[PDB]
RNA sequence: GAGUCCCAUAACCUUUGUACCCCAGAGUGAGAAA
């Protein structure tokens, strides 16, 4: 189940990259606050993304 | 408005002959039939030009 | 990258610093910066030259901004201090002007500054 | 005025709902500007005197 | 002449999107795309319709080569309310504001400058008008800037260079349209200083002929200037003949 | 030779396939180009085969850019990849720029690039024609998406920045004068309404804000209690004798009782002339402290509200800059904001403002150690003169 | 005109449907009058999907008609002839023809 | 019978009160002090 795995990390890592962008628009952010924000929420949108694929592995008995 | 106010009317008659107003000036020639469409504006100075054209 | 940019060379500006001594014997120098303004302002400047060491350089960085919206040569030179002697002042000048003049004994040797500075632009 | 109390920045306009303010088809209007928007950022500061 | 109270009588010019104002003086105007505001300190003129209050600006013939060309009585000019134009050599805000107004918010601008400094003025004046794309871009290399500009019916070129005929053209492929408009203001002294001004002005409609811009028009732009010329041409790529 | 086409469109990548080939000997006859013209005759030469929007507007960006440069984007690559059939003989693409063929040629050895003037026609006819091509499939509109993109590639090469903004600095002044008008006026309202209730009370305290404090306690004059004076004389001080003097005009006058809903009113009114002042006090920070971020030279030399009004007489920081020293001095003279020897201090700031003004404009994190020494240098004149 | 030329297209299996005995010639009559107005909407202006979902429709139905009256009247399954595959071609010629005319409608493809 | 639609919710003039001014304006452009 490494395969899988490794999907789940380069998967996160690009789902956060994207959600930067968006939330942004064409700029960055100059606030060091709302970049916090940002970071935050990527965050909290990469957890709630994360948490199914606990729901997922849930599904498949034989695997560890 | 068909009300054409005399204001307005004497108003289009000093551009019409606004060559003998003052004698030094001397405009070209031309005929200026009153135009169907325009209206009457007040200039607005720049705030830099306040003692120039004010 | 530098804020004063161009800056003439030593050889350039010999030749910069010449053309504004004869300039002001014929009265065709406008020195300093207000004056400068003015005169790109009424469009009969040749071209603008300013100090790059004034103390600060940004009191004078109006004056490209004037210079390229309008289409003027414009150059820095080392020394305030020189410029201020060739303009036959006796303070220092951070920048000066050369009026447009079709009718000048000059015109030549304006000329053949006003390329060189093209060039370095 | 109620735009902006409930979303300050156009960043926020994603995930703000609008619904109670505007009508469906004029709210998806403003998010979708507010992503291709010509203005600049603004600090927390500039907002809170906005607000 | 034109003092701040004094009062003018405004009606339209042969021209669709420019105005002229009476009074003891004529002035040549253009309708406020933005109002309560001037971009370079001209005099503005209100009117009250029904009430709202409009907004017009006058148009400073010696600072805005163009506006030289409506005094001295150009025959055609491809700028008109909602036709898309591209500006090339847009110092500032000076004559591209006006542009702005005369094609209205149907229309668009295409402002394009290469050095930093002056576009920055460009940058925000363009802001208040919605109608215009300033592009901080070299006019050498169409190519870098294709993304952001679609077919252009009318290319206006006060590009001060010595290789004019190039950029005009590399644009004019491009971007404009076919029967589309082209306006050149030519600088006898920055192409050439060493020959006369009338040699420089037939030596660049030479060039527009090869580019296969049929031209209409020349008008020298004086007293307003010394040793301009404005030709207005058309893009024929069926035949010139 | 030519069997695809790649545009490129603010939104995404445009890929097309050359069914037909136009006449090339003759692409200067007359026919050959008004062909591209009529979309009739044109939709037979290219039809569209793949078309890839960007994710949003970050992206677009980021392509604008490559292309600007002749590179190959991530979102190219793919597009290619995906089109362009693997091939002794290569498979032709027609391309705008030629700066972009070598990148491709790199990434894609098996593709040869064309950028004559056959491929050109070909790419004039696609951005002529433009939705038209896409037979309906959804290419948002392309006239918005190069607005926002256009600003966003200029801003991105010239480096703007938040910091530099001075429209705040205009438009908070544009408030506080307004709010002066304002809290003066609805002040006023406040007066006349508690008037009638009691008319005393508002030359006792003629201090308007403190009169909308002192309404909001003392509703109704009935209600007067030795606890209720302490109350009230912990309101300003005691020192003036204002809070013996109410009770006892409080407890003697001609003002006629109004009723209840009058009485919520003039409350409720004049809370709402609490917080406009409170507001305005919070906005009068804010703009002090724009001023000191925006231009702390000028703010240091003459204030942060006269520099502030400075600023938007001339419409812009900028422009404040740009002027000449002598019309700086008519920019403020309707104001008095710089001000015979009176005369002579006038023009020596007017000038000593022109060059802090330069110096915060031009500068990108300006400070405020050449204004000080400008300020100091005007007080040395002063005692001068 | 393009319509005659798809019309035409129809006509040799409506000679087998005739010469099989499934259909009257004044029943095969009518299906021609209703393939006419259709092969005639779609290539006028105007035309939208629906069109081809109609068209579509209808010609299942009268693929149902014929492979009932083959049990009925031939008693065969499958008669070895052009009617038996023309039909199930035809309709796949008309989605062909949709989804080069209007690529955005997902719900077609 | 009869102009809301040129803000009587207003404009202009006079008086009073407050804060200022008695220089030139695209201001000039090399003296000043002794």
């Amino acid at each position: 189940g490494d395969i899988a795995l490794t999907i789940f990390d380069v998967c996160m890592k690009t789902l956060g990259k994207h959600y930067i962008n968006k939330h942004k628009g064409y700029y960055a952010i100059s606030d060091s606050k709302m970049n916090i924000e940002l970071n935050k929420e990527t965050l909290n949108y990469l957890f709630s993304e994360s948490l199914r694929y606990i729901k997922l592995f849930d599904e498949f008995l034989d695997l560890e | 408005d068909d009300n054409m106010r005399r204001e307005v009317q004497r108003d289009l008659l000093l551009i019409k002959h606004r060559a003998a107003l003052d004698p030094k000036r001397h405009y070209k020639k031309q005929r200026w039939e009153v135009p169907e469409r325009f209206a009457i504006g007040t200039i607005i100075e720049d705030k830099s030009e306040f003692y120039s054209s004010r | 990258n530098p804020k004063a940019f161009p800056l003439a060379d030593a050889a350039l500006t010999q030749q910069i610093l010449d053309v504004v001594q004869q300039a002001a014997n014929l009265r065709q120098l406008k020195k300093g910066a207000n004056e400068a303004t003015k005169t790109l302002n009424r469009g009969i400047s040749e071209f603008i030259i300013m100090a790059a060491d004034c103390e600060p350089i940004e009191i004078l960085l109006h004056l490209p901004l004037l210079c390229e919206d309008k289409n003027v040569p414009y150059v820095f030179v080392p020394s305030r201090v020189a410029l201020g002697r060739a303009c036959g002042v006796s303070r220092p000048v951070i920048a000066a002007s050369i009026t447009t003049n079709d009718a000048s004994a000059i015109k030549t040797q304006i000329y053949a500054v006003k390329d060189k500075i093209e060039t370095l632009l | 005025a109620r735009i902006i109390l409930t979303m300050g920045i156009r960043s926020k306009a994603s995930e703000t709902d609008l619904s109670e303010i505007l009508p469906e088809e004029i709210e998806e209007r403003v998010k979708t500007a507010a992503e291709v928007s010509m203005g600049t950022e603004i600090t927390q500061t500039d907002l809170d005197n906005i607000n | 002449g034109a003092r701040g109270g004094a009062k003018v009588v405004i009606e339209p010019h042969r021209h669709a999107g420019v105005y002229i104002a009476r009074g003891k003086e004529d002035l040549l105007v253009t309708k406020n795309m933005a109002p309560g505001e001037s971009v370079y300190g001209e005099k503005r003129i209100s009117v009250e319709e029904p009430p709202t209050k409009v907004e017009y600006r006058v148009w400073n013939p010696f600072r805005s080569k163009l506006a030289a060309g409506i005094m001295g009585g150009l025959d055609e000019l491809f700028i008109a309310p909602g036709k898309k134009v591209l500006y090339l050599g847009a110092a500032s805000g000076t004559s591209v504001s006006h542009v702005s107004d005369v094609v209205g918010p149907e229309g668009v601008v295409y402002a394009v400058e290469f050095s930093h400094r002056p576009g920055r003025e460009l940058i925000s004046m363009a802001k208040k008008r919605p109608n215009i794309i300033p592009i901080i871009e070299d006019a050498r290399h169409p190519q870098k800037y294709r993304m952001l500009i679609g077919m252009v019916d009318c290319v206006f070129a006060d590009v001060a260079q010595p290789d004019q005929a190039r950029i005009i053209a590399l644009n004019s492929h491009m971007f404009l349209k076919d029967q589309g408009g082209v306006v050149i203001s030519i600088k006898a002294n920055c192409i050439d200083s060493t020959v006369d001004a009338e040699t420089v002005f037939a030596r660049e409609v030479q060039k527009l002929r090869e580019e296969r811009i049929k031209p209409l028009e020349q008008l020298t732009l004086e007293p307003y200037e010394r040793d301009h010329c404005i030709v207005v041409g058309r893009y024929m790529r069926s035949g010139l003949k | 030779p030519i069997e695809y086409l790649l545009f490129e469109e603010p939104t995404g990548y445009a890929v097309f396939k050359v069914k037909l080939q136009q006449d090339d000997i003759g692409s200067r006859l007359k026919e050959v180009q008004e062909q591209i013209n009529d979309f009739g005759a044109f939709t037979k030469l290219i039809e569209l085969v793949s078309f890839a929007p960007f994710k949003g507007a970050a992206e677009a960006l980021e392509n604008a850019n490559d292309i600007s440069e002749g590179l190959v984007s991530e979102s190219l690559k793919a597009i290619l990849d995906l089109n362009l059939p693997k091939a002794k003989k290569n498979i032709t693409l027609a391309i705008s720029d030629k700066n972009l063929g070598p990148s491709i040629k790199e990434e894609f050895p098996y593709v040869d690039c064309i950028s004559n003037e056959l491929a050109q026609d070909l790419i004039r006819g696609v951005r002529l024609h433009g939705e038209k091509l896409f037979k309906g499939l959804q290419s948002g509109d392309l006239e918005r998406a190069q607005l926002g993109l256009g600003h966003a590639y200029s801003r991105a090469k010239v480096k703007f920045s938040v910091q530099k903004n001075d429209n705040h600095i205009i438009q908070a002044i544009a408030l506080l004068d307004q709010l002066d008008k304002d809290i003066n006026t609805f002040a006023m309202r406040v007066k006349e309404w508690y008037g009638w209730h009691f008319p005393e009370l508002a030359k006792l305290v003629p201090d308007n804000y403190t009169f909308a404090k002192l309404v909001l306690f003392i509703k109704d004059k009935a209600s007067l209690n030795d606890d209720s004076l302490h109350d009230l004389a912990a309101l300003l001080n005691e020192d003036s004798g204002i809070a013996q003097r109410v009770i006892d005009n409080a407890r003697i006058s001609m003002g006629q009782d109004i009723s209840e809903t009058d009485m919520e009113n003039v409350c409720v009114f004049a809370q709402r002339v609490a917080s406009l002042a409170d507001y305005r006090r919070q906005l009068y920070d804010y703009l002090c402290e724009k001023m000191h971020t925006v231009a702390p030279n000028l703010s240091e030399l003459i204030g942060e509200v006269i520099g502030a009004r400075l600023i938007s007489h001339a419409g812009s920081l900028t422009n404040l800059s740009k002027q000449a020293a002598s019309t700086v001095q008519i920019l403020g003279a309707e104001k008095a904001l710089f001000r015979k020897n009176k005369g002579r201090i006038s023009r020596y700031l007017a000038n000593k403002c022109s060059m802090a003004s330069r110096i915060d404009n031009y500068s990108e994190e300006p400070s405020n150690v050449f204004g000080s020494v400008l300020k100091k240098q005007v007080e040395q004149r002063l005692e001068f003169y | 005109s393009k319509t005659r030329y798809y019309l035409e297209q129809c006509i040799p299996e409506m000679d087998d449907l005739v010469e099989k005995g499934l259909f009257t010639k004044n029943e095969v009559s009518l299906i021609m009058k209703k393939r006419t107005d259709f092969e005639h909407r779609l290539n006028s202006r105007g035309s939208s999907i629906n069109d081809y979902i109609k068209y579509i429709n209808y010609e299942s139905n009268v693929n149902k008609l014929r492979a009932k009256r083959c049990k009925r009247i031939l008693q065969v399954k499958k008669t070895n002839s052009l009617s038996d595959w023309s039909i199930q071609q035809r309709i796949g010629f008309i989605y062909q023809r949709g989804t080069n005319k209007f690529p955005q409608d997902l719900k077609f493809w």
